[PDB]
């Protein structure tokens, strides 16, 4: 039942590119509101040349909730899902279990479809958070408690292909990859708990008419608790694109397989227990079971300071052996005309504002002076918006032919690196709108456009706004036009459609297998784990599952 | 060959810039007791 | 060249993990220091503290809005507030200078915002809960009470206000 032997001798060379390809339409939809969202903080009312344009959109929310759902939840886990599979298996050529890594897509597929529905009507208009007590549909919280479900299945087909090659392979340690996926996938189970939790325990019963109220101090307690973690899936994979790919994009060697290891390890540990960040803001939860996740998420950002570290060095030896001049020769030495070099390179780099304004809203109690305004939609877009998405919208220019096998036509390369270089200027400037507009006070998730002197001191940044909205609308056309063009094009030149995928040498050392050695007991720490998730919101979900005050629903829109 | 001058440097600006951020941010929340 | 360079990339390594922990460290002390102050006198209050919505506005502290305003010490007011779909109570809210004030917060409805204007008064209000919080407003003026949590269509719109006097 195929033909490309490509795909009858690599089945999941297909169970890679429709994930995939899911996960990109999700991104079309949502970033298209995006421009119209960028233009209200730039306080400019363009939301009925919207209205008409897509009028099933009745408020500027429905947008928010739109682009919100799609963006963080649908893209991301999407993308999770073709690059932490399909990676761990190359590595270890053996198939997926095919079935498996197949009511994966299917799953998604449903669950995106069942909560697209209501989505699209406005029964669950209550933002990407979907914060109990506004109520959503019935359809919201099956649809999205689906989706995620997916990568359930998924950890298994990895821990899955993890076991058969432990054992098809005795006493050699795992291979750098699929170590990456295997403390990745494991670190999203003991993550998602928490959703789920509140899914099964909560959200799914109450949105069936099964009781008349939620509580929301553990309703959104219990969704922080997924609520952090998340991001850190929506990241490690192209952390894994940026240790082990990048690398050979640039023409240099991931410099430590151990210092890859050790943050891919510490992410496990850490990315769990950091929720109350989340809940600075909330009462009812005390101020040291706060602090103490103020400290573990000061520590969580040991990984990405250290990812910077080895990443330069990284970028930086590539960089020289190609010809690397004096203190920033080596910059102006690198791959500048590729897109899959651009894209996260670009990324990495405000990726640096990025994680700064991070640590600040970690920082217990800094939060309280940015904590639900512009600055955090300025965070996270420097960090998925960008980093992430760039990561992802770049690979395409190599996972895309080595999965379809349309290669990219001088054409596609050079607008590849376009479309990357306005996402970017346009994430850069709406970054300084937003951290600046949220210092002066502009809340976020709001249509600011229609209260329209609210905020007369954010007038010059409103301006950056503006022109963000323009820059990324045009960028994200752009991409629209280019996408299209390398699953379009009837071109099907099979060769590197197979060409092995541009995994980098290791620059190996002696103090490897004894450290490497350590940190692949995955057992012990996927343990030391739990012991952390449990120490942390175990004294809450307690003071907390015992005090259940819920209270009813309700329907402002 | 020696010392990662490049990546020092890189890790010099995430730096600035974690702090910048960090110690403006601490200002702006002793400016609001 | 390559292993004379990875007997120097992970040395360097440390020379930075060191110094991240060391810089990270200094963040945990100044957070402290916040922590002793005044300052942190905005934390929600942690210590639980159970309530009914749909009958707040009728009865307990949240149902005449001008008994909102309760002296409960020698230097503080207590203010019992109302974030509630689509507005503050009251409004002002009138409170002295120099003055600890205890703000007590809470919904008939959905989550919302409770972001003073100019002040380090930012605090999650849920329908179910009494977000409390101390802050002592040293300058008059009035100040705008933010909502900046959505709670549906009206929220671009939800501001209130408080007024410290001299
Ligand atoms: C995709 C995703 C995201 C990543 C990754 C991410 C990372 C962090 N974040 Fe965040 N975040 C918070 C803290 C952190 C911290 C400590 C990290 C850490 O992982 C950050 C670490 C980053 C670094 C330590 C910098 C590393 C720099 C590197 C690695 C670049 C190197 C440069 C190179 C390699 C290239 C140079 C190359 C040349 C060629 C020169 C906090 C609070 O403490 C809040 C809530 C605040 C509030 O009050 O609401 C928050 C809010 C959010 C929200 C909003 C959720 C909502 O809607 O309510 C989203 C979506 C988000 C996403 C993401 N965030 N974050
Ligand atoms: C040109 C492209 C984009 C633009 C102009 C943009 C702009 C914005 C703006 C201005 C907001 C603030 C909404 C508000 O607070 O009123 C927002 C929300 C948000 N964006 Fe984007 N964004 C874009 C692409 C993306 C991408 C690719 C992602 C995912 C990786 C993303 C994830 C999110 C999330 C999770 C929210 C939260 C809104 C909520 O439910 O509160 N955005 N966007
Ligand atoms: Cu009440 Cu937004
Ligand atoms: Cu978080």
């Amino acid at each position: 039942s195929e033909i490309s032997r490509v795909y009858e001798a690599y089945p999941e060379k297909k169970a890679t590119l429709y994930f995939l390809v899911l996960g990109f339409l999700a991104l079309i939809v949502g970033s298209l509101f995006g421009p119209f969202q960028a233009l209200n903080y730039g306080n400019v009312d363009a939301y009925p040349l919207l209205k008409r344009l897509l009028p099933f959109v009745q408020s500027y929310y429905q947008g928010l909730t739109l682009h919100g759902v799609l963006n963080a939840i649908v893209f991301t886990q999407l993308f999770a899902q073709a690059i932490m599979v399909y990676l761990p298996a190359r590595e270890l050529n053996m198939r997926p279990n095919m079935g498996l890594m197949w009511l994966s897509w299917w799953m998604a597929f449903i669950g995106l479809v069942v909560a697209a529905l209501p989505l699209l009507a406005n029964e669950a208009t209550v933002l990407y958070t979907f914060y109990p007590p506004l109520k959503g549909h019935w359809a919201f919280y099956l649809g999205a408690s689906v989706f995620v479900l997916s990568t359930w299945v998924s950890i298994y087909i990895v821990l899955d292909l993890w076991r058969r090659w432990k054992a098809a392979n005795p006493g050699k340690v795992t291979p750098l990859v699929t170590y990456m996926a295997v403390v990745f996938w494991l670190m999203w189970f003991l993550a998602s708990l928490g959703l789920v939790l509140e899914a099964v325990l909560f959200l799914l019963p109450w949105s069936f008419g099964l009781v008349e109220g939620v509580d929301p101090l553990v309703a959104r307690t219990l969704f922080w608790w997924t609520g952090h973690p998340i991001v850190y899936f929506w990241l490690l994979p192209a952390y894994a694109i940026i240790y082990t790919i990048l690398p050979k994009q640039a023409g240099g060697r991931l410099v430590s397989d151990p210092m890859a290891r050790l943050a891919f390890l510490l992410f496990l540990l850490l990315s769990t227990p950091v929720g109350f960040h989340h809940q600075f803001a909330d009462p009812g939860i005390d101020p040291t079971w706060k602090m103490i996740h103020s400290v573990l998420t000061l520590f969580v950002a040991v990984p990405s300071l250290m990812t910077a570290f080895t990443v330069a060095a990284s970028l930086e030896f590539a960089g020289r052996l190609r010809g690397g001049r004096g203190l920033f020769g080596w910059i102006r030495a690198l791959p500048w005309d590729n897109p899959a070099f651009v894209a996260p390179v670009l990324g990495l780099l405000g990726f640096i504002p990025g994680g700064a304004g991070g640590i600040v809203n970690a920082s217990f109690t800094l939060d309280y002076v940015v904590h639900n305004t512009a600055w955090v939609p300025g965070h996270f877009h420097l960090q998925v918006a960008s980093l992430v998405t760039l990561t992802a919208m770049g690979s395409l220019y190599w996972l895309l032919p080595n999965l379809t096998g349309k290669p990219i036509s001088d054409a596609q390369r050079r607008l590849g690196l376009a479309v990357v270089w306005l996402w970017f200027l346009g994430m850069m400037i709406m970054a300084v709108g937003l951290h600046w507009a949220g210092l002066l006070n502009v809340p976020r998730r709001a249509y600011i456009a229609q209260v329209p002197d609210a905020y007369p001191h954010a007038a010059v940044p409103m301006v950056f706004n503006v022109l963000a909205g323009i820059v990324l609308l045009v960028a994200l056309l752009l991409f629209i036009y280019g996408l299209f063009s390398v699953l379009l094009s009837r071109e099907r030149k099979p060769e590197l459609a197979e060409a092995p995928l541009p995994f980098a040498e290791v620059i190996s050392g002696p103090e490897d297998r004894r450290l490497v050695l350590a940190m692949d007991r995955i057992g012990f720490w996927f343990a030391v784990a739990a012991i952390l998730v449990v120490l942390a919101y175990g004294p809450t979900l307690v003071q907390l599952f015992g005090h259940l005050n819920p209270v009813p629903g309700w329907r402002l829109w | 060959e020696e010392k990662p001058k490049g990546a020092l440097a890189v890790i010099l600006v995430l730096t600035l810039t974690i702090l910048v951020f960090w110690l403006g941010v601490y200002a702006v929340f002793f400016a609001r007791g | 060249d390559q292993h004379k360079a990875h007997k120097a990339i992970l040395a360097y390594e440390k020379g930075w993990l060191a110094f991240s922990l060391a810089m990270l460290f200094v963040f945990i002390a100044l957070i402290a220091y916040t922590l002793a102050t005044h300052t942190a006198g905005v934390i929600p209050a942690g210590k639980l503290e159970r309530v009914d919505p749909t009958t707040v506005r009728q009865e307990g502290p949240w149902a005449d809005p001008a008994q909102a305003v309760v002296q409960t010490g020698p230097n503080q007011y207590t203010v019992y507030v109302l974030a509630f779909a689509f507005g503050y109570q009251p409004n002002p809210i009138e409170v002295p200078q120099g003055a600890e004030i205890v703000f007590k917060i809470t919904s008939p409805d959905v989550i919302h915002g409770f972001h003073v204007e100019g002040t380090n008064i930012n605090v999650e209000v849920l329908p179910g809960e009494v977000s409390t919080v101390r802050y002592t407003f040293k300058r008059p003026g009035e100040y705008r009470i933010i909502c900046n949590q959505y709670c549906g269509l009206g929220h671009q719109n939800m501001f209130g206000t408080i007024v410290v006097k001299e």
